[PDB]
């Protein structure tokens, strides 16, 4: 395996923790690369400091790290950011775009993200649902931008499983595209085949039932976006 | 006709015709419309707004007249239409000022010494002397005669010395409520954070009459200009709508200007704490849109609107004329104690019942140890009631205060009535438009 | 707000009267106003000037979510064209007088 990938889930038993750290030695004596798909369950919402202790050891095992946004702030500072997201300008706006009160997409600074990140770290993605694609390197960082459609068909739009159709989607990219690490522009493309494979799950009730092929994701993919993004 | 209408327009409505900096497809759509539908362009600036159509003709007109980019860039962003006539700022003779502790100070829950406090006052009644302009010759010190050392400003310095120590004590505390208070900075707001400098002015040192040497930072609109003058606050000129349309062509930012002190209000109440006026340049005959009343703030513990209008000098919220006259009135004796008594009354009654038998709705508890058993049972026994008695002093007493009140409200309408004094609160009362049993 | 409801609404307070302020006003000759627990509205068509000898008063403007607390022994003018109410939570007592234009 290229490719070693795991939860937190397995944080939550003894036993599981301490067969995950030789599994992990295994891997990266043979070369493998660790994939770290944080997915906190229920106990390691419980506060900030616990579960940062609890997920240490594993957060510096791993060389790709996906995480969601509200997985993100509350590991640095949930309160700080929620304020940020409903501060409103007094007077007037700063730019014109701020006039039109959209949705806030805030791209965290790596400054922001330094606490967290670590010499082994090649890759931490940090994902909106499949709206935005937040991605951190050693020598980068940018988003890629996304969208969703589950009022399309809101009789079978079920988004249980999206999740690791996006995760699916940057394993299947990283093994075939070893350049991702390293080039923004090729990261930044492949990442859109991961945003439209996360967008077709969302449209079946079922996680299984409902995972797409490659063909339709590539498909949805050169639907979505302008040729010149593919 | 199409002159008074236009007149109407800018007086009632605010017209001005402001400038439209127009992209070149804008001005070809309205100079091109003109001639017609579907037809050869045959005027010359219609003709010239085909050309500009393209930059690239734009870069050859703009280099045959030997002006850069930038410069043909600014140039469309030029005033049109005739300019007013230039400004003369004459003199009334000298500018003649006195070194004269604001008459505010100290500001409130802020003890100084009450001694050094009268030594400082007797300064303003200097203010009544008399100076004429044939006199200020006579005795005029000047050069070596007119250093600092040999002015008396014994009593302003003494001021000052309590006016260093206010700062020293309260400039922590007042940056802390502008952030409480004020989430944005704006011009009028304290100067706080990496803008704020040691030896900016506090609110305190200014008072209304003091002339100022300042510059102009901002323009608004709707607003006006605001100047610093050196403090912690920016004062403010009410400029507002139509009269911005010549002013701007005098009022500029960052300019120099002499200004004087009209107004020192509340900075947590009003938007501006600090009023001024234009002394250099006077601009006076070109002001016609005036403020009814300061801006002020609407915040989060003013519930009351009659609370808020009382802060400021606004009037009082409208109401329907009743139509009817107070002291014509009858008088009012139910007292409101009564209620509490009957309760009382009914409790021992039905007490002292049971102790004989037994030795949309609303529920009123009574307890039994605010009444009076031991004076009940003997009634009870010795047998209108106590408590009826009780009732009717209470309502005596009730009476006597109405009428009391309404025998000096009759001696007060003849006084009022005299002396041409209001006999309802005025802005109170609006006017229209503006929105037997006892014989049997 | 952060002004005092007294200063809003010019209500005249002194505290601790001494008693040749009292005398100075003629007070032991001002007719006697008493209650118990209730709830009293009034417009004052008139100034008033009030005693308190006993007990104490809570006055809320109309309109308003704070109260005004005035106490045995000191002495209210309460202005003209105010409007409140006054609550009371146990015995209460007073001498008064009302003030026409002029006068005192």
């Amino acid at each position: 395996a290229r490719i070693f990938h795991f939860n937190s889930e397995v944080l939550t038993s003894p036993t599981m923790e301490s067969t995950l750290f030789k599994a992990i030695q295994w891997s990266k004596k043979f070369g493998g690369l660790i994939f770290f798909d944080l997915n906190l369950p229920l106990p390691l919402w419980r506060s900030r400091n616990e579960t940062r202790k609890l997920i240490k050891k594993s957060w510096d095992e791993a060389n790709i790290i996906e995480v969601s946004q509200q997985e993100l702030e509350f590991l640095l500072d949930e309160e700080y950011y929620e304020r940020r997201r409903n501060y409103t300008p007094q007077y007037f706006a700063e730019d014109f775009e701020q006039t039109k009160n959209r949705r806030d997409y805030y791209h965290y600074t790596p400054e922001e993200i330094k606490p967290l990140w670590h010499d082994d770290l090649k890759l931490l993605v940090v994902t909106d649902g499949t709206l935005r694609l937040h991605y951190y390197t050693p020598k980068f960082d940018g988003v890629v931008v996304g969208t969703e459609d589950v009022l399309i068909t809101p009789f079978t739009c079920d988004r249980t499983g999206s999740g690791d159709a996006v995760v699916a989607g940057i394993m299947r990219k990283l093994t075939t595209c070893p350049e991702m690490f390293e080039d923004q522009d090729v990261l930044e493309r492949q990442l859109r085949f991961a945003v439209a494979a996360g967008i077709i799950s969302q449209w079946t009730i079922g996680a299984v039932r409902g995972f797409p092929t490659e063909s339709a994701t590539q498909n949805l993919k050169e639907q979505v976006y302008v040729p010149s993004m593919w | 006709t199409e002159d008074e209408a236009r007149r109407r327009n800018w007086i009632e409505r605010g017209w001005a015709p402001w400038e439209e900096i127009l992209t070149p497809e804008a001005d070809f759509a309205r100079k091109s419309l003109n001639e017609g539908e579907e037809v050869p362009l045959q005027s010359p600036e219609a003709i010239e707004a085909f050309k500009m159509l393209r930059p690239s003709y734009r870069k050859k007109k703009i280099k045959e007249m030997g002006i850069t980019e930038d410069e043909w860039y600014a140039k469309q962003f030029e005033i049109r239409g005739d300019k007013p006539p230039p400004l003369d700022t004459s003199w009334a003779g000298p500018l003649v000022v006195r070194q004269i502790p604001p008459r505010d100070w100290p500001p409130k829950g802020w003890e100084v010494d009450r001694k050094e406090l009268e030594f400082i006052r007797e300064a303003h009644k200097l203010m009544a002397e008399r100076v004429w302009l044939e006199d200020l010759d006579k005795d005029l010190k000047v050069g070596e005669d007119a250093t600092v050392d040999k002015m008396c400003l014994e009593r302003f310095k003494v001021f000052l010395k309590q006016y260093n120590e206010w700062v020293e004590a309260n400039k922590d505390r007042l940056e802390e409520d502008s952030y409480k208070y004020d989430q944005d900075f704006y011009p009028g707001r304290r100067i706080r954070g990496k803008d704020y400098k040691e030896g900016m002015y506090e609110l305190p040192f200014y008072y209304p009459g003091m002339i100022c040497e300042g510059t102009v930072t901002t323009l608004h609109l709707y607003q006006g200009a605001f100047v610093d003058i050196g403090g912690v606050h920016e004062g403010w000129v009410p400029i507002k709508g139509n009269d911005w349309f010549w002013i701007r062509h005098f009022i500029r930012v960052g300019m120099h200007v002499i200004v004087e002190i009209t107004a020192k209000r509340d900075p947590y109440r009003f938007r501006f704490p600090l009023e001024l006026r234009f002394v250099h340049p006077n601009i006076d005959h070109m002001i016609f849109n005036k403020f009814d009343f300061p801006p002020i703030f609407h915040r989060d513990g003013d519930t009351n609107p009659d609370e808020i209008r009382r802060d400021c000098g606004r009037p009082p919220e409208p109401r329907k004329d009743p139509g009817s006259k107070p002291e014509e009135e009858g008088l009012l004796s139910d007292h409101p104690y009564v209620d509490k008594l009957w309760q009382l009354h009914v409790a021992e009654q039905m007490i002292l019942d049971d102790y004989e038998a037994n030795p949309p709705k609303v529920i009123l508890k009574t307890s039994v140890k605010e009444l009076d058993l031991e004076a009940a049972l003997i009634e009870r026994k010795y047998h209108k009631l106590r408590r009826n008695i009780e009732m009717d002093e209470y309502d005596s007493l009730h009476w006597r205060r109405s009428l009391e009140e309404r025998e000096a409200l009759l001696r007060d309408i003849s006084s009022r009535q005299a002396l041409g004094l209001p006999l309802e609160e005025p802005g109170r009362y609006k006017p229209g438009s503006f929105f037997s049993y006892d014989d049997a | 707000m952060q002004t005092p409801l007294e200063e809003l609404y010019n209500v005249k307070v002194e505290r601790k009267v001494s008693q040749r302020r009292l005398e100075e006003l003629g007070v032991s000759r001002w007719s006697v106003w008493k209650t118990g627990k209730c709830k009293l509205p009034w417009d004052w068509q008139v100034d008033q000037l009030v005693y308190i000898e006993e007990g104490e008063v809570r006055v809320v403007p109309e309109g308003s979510k704070r109260f005004m607390q005035f106490l045995a022994g000191d002495l209210v003018r309460y202005p003209k064209w105010l409007e409140a109410d006054l609550f009371f939570n146990a015995p209460y007592s007073e001498r008064y007088c009302f003030k026409a234009y002029a006068d005192d």
